């Protein structure tokens, strides 16, 4: 459930 | 095309295309799912549409990871659509995408209150 914006995403982690 | 999602009528299909073939050919373990409202459904909008989410992530995980974003009500509930047919919990993100992404190769996938389609 990993937050994460690169490049204009949302990259959602299993964590 | 479809007239049903906005971000196809929002951005070319040509710049849709290489986006999506450029997130492939960088991240090939994970799929790009462009998530959405469904129409005029009592529910919060998701501001962040692009979402990449592992191959291996199961749908069962991605209603949880929605979820989230959303911050939805706790009475109400959340049923995706997946050519307007709702996607089996227990299938993984990577199937579905390898059987439903679109020419632009990218996963749309719309959530809703209440079951449009598919039960």
């Amino acid at each position: 459930g990993s937050e994460y914006e690169e490049d204009g995403w949302t990259v959602l982690e299993p964590d | 095309g479809s007239m049903k999602f906005q971000y196809k009528e929002d951005h070319p299909f040509e710049y849709r295309k290489k986006e999506g073939e450029k997130i492939r050919k960088k991240y090939p373990d994970r799929v790009p799912v462009i998530v959405e409202k469904a129409p005029k459904a009592r529910v919060p909008d998701l501001d962040k549409r692009k979402y990449l989410v592992p191959s291996d992530l199961t749908v069962g995980q991605f209603y949880f990871l929605i979820r989230k974003r959303i911050h939805l009500r706790p009475e109400d509930a959340l049923f995706f659509f997946v050519n307007n047919t709702i996607p089996p919990t227990s299938a993984t993100m990577g199937q579905l995408y390898e059987d439903n992404h679109e020419e632009d190769y990218f996963l749309y996938v719309a959530y809703s209150d209440e079951s449009v389609y598919g039960k």
